[PDB]
């Protein structure tokens, strides 16, 4: 569950930092 | 634009907090701490909108247990990169345990050990180094 929220989190990440 | 010190990014902290918790009035907050809060609530605002256009599921079955876990999200989420970009979803994992998990409008003393344990991984992992703010 928690493990997957991190994952969750750098997926948005990359799309918000998608390209900077 | 520029690099801020530990000491000012623990005052903004807690005053990211205390306003998305909503217990410091507009007014009450020092005006260039309160531009740099917005600034924050804003990118936490457009990293939710990219979390919530992929995935169905809020954030709220993995962080009900912030309590012993949130140090070890924290972790997970800088292992394989810093960027700010990370850092911004530092702090909307922070925001939802403020809007959701922890008691509403109230500076509770659980608020303090969000803060306590944010300010703490912040400075510890030197977080204000990849994260500059205005003038």
């Amino acid at each position: 569950t928690m493990e997957n929220l991190s994952r969750r989190l750098k997926v948005t990440e990359a799309l918000f930092d998608i390209m900077s | 634009s520029h690099k801020k010190s530990g000491t000012y990014w623990a005052t903004l902290i807690t005053a990211f907090l205390k306003t998305v918790s909503k217990v410091e009035e507009l007014d009450c907050v020092d005006s260039a701490v309160l531009v740099d809060v917005s600034k924050i609530i804003t990118l936490t605002q457009e990293f939710r909108r990219h979390y919530d256009s992929v995935y169905r599921a809020d954030y709220g079955p993995a962080l009900k247990n912030w309590k012993r876990d949130l140090s070890k999200l924290f972790t997970s989420l800088f292992v394989d990169v810093i960027n700010s970009g990370r850092i911004v979803g530092f702090f909307d994992v922070g925001r939802y345990v403020c809007e959701e998990v922890l008691c509403p409008g109230s500076w509770t003393e659980d608020h303090e050990l969000l803060n306590d344990c944010m300010t703490h991984f912040f400075i510890e992992n030197n977080l204000m180094n990849h994260f500059p703010l205005e003038d």
